[PDB]
């Protein structure tokens, strides 16, 4: 915006966001893994 | 990391900001790498 | 590449605890290896991967097999402030060459370096010379020695090059903001083939 | 603007020192020099923090947020466990160590000098009660793992400094055993170390537990550093091992210095009796464990009635076993326990098994000689 | 003995297999074998112990270290030693047996007709 604070946190939240779906995947392996045993 | 968290930022200054926002960008590398080595341990099991 | 075994040393030092490399130096040394280790099985599925490493007591972590996901899952863990005794883990790598599944390939061991080595340079000539004999090749990735000064691995490279199964080399990066990663750029996915 | 330079201006005032350790700092700080920074780190906080002087919290509170996903745990650890033992102060300390706890990108190491920290605080406000909990918890974290020498050490001085504080010499003889042996001195005060050295000693004597004086002379820490109180403290552990009244005795001006060993002068006594009763079942081989109250009188130099109580009272707590034959006038030693680690003790257990090799040698072969024509 | 060459994949393939041939057969652990205990041991103990579900390990030689069986059992643990020492991490024993399930019974008393430490059938078996 014209607030060096607003593009920090701009940054973390594309992150946040792409952070998600990895974590959706390793859960989901590993999830798998529990149910095969 | 300290992402997620209003107050970090405004605690901190510019020269800690440019930095960290470079930490957080290798992170997902490492994140894909762990995705991988899961479905090893599955496959090992499966036999 | 073509009927290779290959088995990767990650080090673990003191020396990278540096920033230089993003987000921490181990942290980039991990993943600048998982991309060359993929980028091998990739080109040519004839390539098996290894894991050694310095740190601790050396031991062979897991083996060669064509699974990148196998070596991957350990190098993670491995202690971050492990011992940088480089000799060690070149000699339990050559031991594991020996033993596969099926034995036709060639005898590769690709080095990390995350920190300047602190066994003498004397020694690293010594097992040179006679690891050169048994025809198991070590190729050395330098980022990790220029950190303070000038790379001493260029020696130990020279001694080792008149008989190997592919040819070794020195494949620079800038040891400060360039990333670990760029080492896809020089060639170590595919040595010389040299004599 | 920027997060380090600001700070470091305000603390360089305070210590002229410390202005070479920031122009230092600057520069590794921006060239991500991390590994450097943690030393840079190292030299400022030992013995200077601003904790007696001002300008803390500026360089403190962001310092620690700064390090918080970079520069490895060593870095924030640092901070909090020099500042809080020099400090009286809960709030200040308890900021600094909720985010010095917190991970860090190269490791997870803080956790085992965080709880230390926050130890010494307790000790300082003067809460006995809650410090004793807290160091209870980081003396078996010590015990677990092997090698970690320096750190075993550096806490089980802080911890002794509590106990003596309290007055409980039979804990302290415990806690106290372990500093002895792994002994290292590189962040430990002379002086403290001499305080803890004589209270340990105390404890020593007034034990129904120890048969480990033969420990403490061989642990450097009494011999080496000796002053006026160290140097009865070493001859009284003499006096107990040798179990003579006459030695103990010249000591006696010690009996009136301290209270602990003035008021339970008959535990003295008895201790002196009994270890010597023990040396001498000891010396003698697996032919007689038995030895008379007259015998026992001579060493002891306690009269013979006082003795065949004395030696009762043991058997009743069960230090030693055996029985009393007092038509013989023997006890006779069933079972003795693990005696003192000296060395001439090392040696008294080669005698029986060198000779006892040569017994076995010679009877082996008259087994084999009967009906030798027969095995089969 | 500090460098040295082991496939930790391969305990944990072993252990599902083993329960087809007998229900009796899982991983228990990891055998040594000899000649002493040695600091190099250590370092697989540690790592045997998430493998396997918390390991033992068994010290099989080829050759007694007494005149019994050749087996010693151990266990690790810390203590505390003291004559000027620190703490240790040392590995304590354990007491061995003998014993068999009736399949293997059956073989070796039709096989023995050995000597052995005493078959008893004589007042002199007994010396022996």
């Amino acid at each position: 915006m014209a607030d060096p604070r607003d593009k920090a946190l701009q940054d973390y939240r594309k992150k946040l966001l792409e952070h998600k779906e990895i974590d959706g995947r390793l859960k989901e392996l590993r999830e798998q893994l529990k149910e095969l045993t | 990391e300290q992402d997620g968290i209003g107050e970090e930022v405004l605690k901190m200054s510019t020269e800690e900001i440019v930095q960290r926002t470079r930490l957080l960008d290798s992170e997902i590398k490492i994140m894909k790498s762990e995705v991988l080595r899961v479905t090893h341990e599955l496959q090992a099991m499966k036999d | 590449m073509v009927l290779e075994s290959t088995m990767v040393c990650v080090d673990n030092s003191e020396y990278m605890r540096n920033g230089d490399f993003l987000p921490t130096r181990l942290q980039a040394q991990q993943d600048a290896v998982n991309i060359v280790c993929h980028s091998k099985t990739r080109s040519n599925p004839e390539n098996n991967v290894g894991l050694i490493t310095l740190a601790n007591d050396c031991e062979v972590l897991t083996t060669l097999t064509p699974d990148t996901g196998r070596i991957l899952s350990k190098l993670h863990t491995v202690q971050p402030k492990g011992k940088i005794t480089f000799c060690t883990g070149i000699r339990v790598a050559h031991l594991a060459l020996k033993h596969r599944q099926g034995k036709n390939h060639k005898m590769r061991i690709i080095a990390f370096v995350g920190s300047p080595v602190e066994d003498n340079e004397k020694d690293l000539v010594k097992l040179a010379k006679r690891l050169k004999k048994e025809k198991v090749n070590v190729d050395i990735i330098n980022f990790g020695e220029e950190e303070v000064n000038t790379e001493k691995l260029t020696a130990f490279v020279n001694t080792l090059n008149g008989k190997d199964g592919t040819g070794s080399h020195l494949v620079t990066v800038p040891p400060g903001p360039s990333l670990a990663d760029a080492l896809i750029s020089s060639p170590i996915l595919a040595g010389e083939g040299g004599a | 603007m920027k997060d380090v330079p600001a700070f470091l201006q305000q603390s360089q005032s305070s210590g002229p020192g410390q202005a070479a350790v920031w122009h230092r700092l600057e520069e590794l700080y921006t060239k991500k020099l991390w590994h450097q920074l943690t030393l840079q780190v190292l030299d400022f906080v030992q013995d200077p923090c601003f904790a007696q002087g001002d300008g803390l919290i500026k360089l403190y509170e962001n310092f620690i947020s700064e390090f918080e996903h970079r520069v490895n745990p060593l870095s924030l650890v640092e901070i909090i466990l020099h500042v809080v033992r020099q400090m009286t102060d809960p709030n200040v300390a308890l900021t600094f160590l909720e985010k010095t706890r917190e991970k860090v990108k190269s490791s997870d190491e803080a956790v085992i000098l965080c709880k230390t920290a926050i130890g010494a605080l307790k000790l300082n406000i003067g809460d006995l009660q809650a410090t004793k909990e807290t160091i209870e918890d980081v003396e078996e974290m010590l015990n677990n793992l092997p090698g970690v020498t320096s750190v075993h050490s550096r806490f089980y001085d802080l911890s002794s400094k509590y106990y003596q504080t309290i007055g409980n010499h039979a804990s302290y003889y415990k806690d106290a055993l372990r500093f002895l042996g792994c002994v290292d001195i590189k962040d430990l005060p002379v002086s403290e170390q001499q305080e803890r050295a004589f209270t340990l000693g105390l404890a020593g004597l007034l034990g129904e537990g120890v048969f480990n004086f033969g420990e403490l002379l061989m642990h450097p820490v009494l011999e080496s550093l000796r002053n006026t109180d160290r140097q009865w403290l070493i001859d009284t552990l003499y006096a107990f091992n040798s179990g003579d009244v006459d030695r103990f005795q010249t000591l006696k001006s010690a009996w009136g210095q301290q209270p602990d060993l003035a008021a339970n002068e008959a535990q003295l006594l008895r201790k002196i009796q009994l270890l010597c009763l023990m040396e001498m079942t000891f010396t003698r081989p697996a032919n007689h464990r038995q030895l008379t109250f007259e015998e026992i009188a001579k060493s002891a130099k306690i009269t013979v009635n006082k003795v065949e109580l004395l030696v009762m009272k043991a058997l009743s707590v069960g230090l030693v076993r055996g029985s009393i034959d007092e038509v013989d006038k023997r006890v006779h030693m069933t079972w003795v326990q693990p005696r003192v680690l000296d060395l001439q003790q090392i040696k008294g257990m080669k005698d029986r098994l060198e000779l006892w090799c040569t017994d076995v040698k010679s009877m082996e072969l008259l087994v084999e000689h009967q009906a030798q024509d027969i095995l089969t | 003995d500090s460098v040295w060459f082991l496939d930790h994949d391969y305990l944990e393939n072993m252990y599902g297999m083993f329960k087809k041939v007998n229900a009796r057969e899982r991983i228990v652990g990891w055998y040594h074998t000899g000649p002493k205990l040695h600091k190099n041991d250590i370092a697989i103990n540690e790592l045997m112990k998430r493998y396997c579900p918390n390991s033992v390990l068994v010290i099989i030689d080829v050759k007694p270290k007494d005149l019994g069986l050749p087996t010693e059992a151990y266990i690790s643990v810390e203590e505390v030693h003291d004559d000027g020492t620190p703490t240790s991490k040392t590995f304590e024993h354990v007491t061995s047996e003998i014993g068999a399930e009736e399949a293997e019974e059956v073989g070796v008393e039709h096989l023995l007709r050995d000597i052995k430490d005493t078959t008893v059938g004589t007042l002199s078996q007994r010396i022996t």
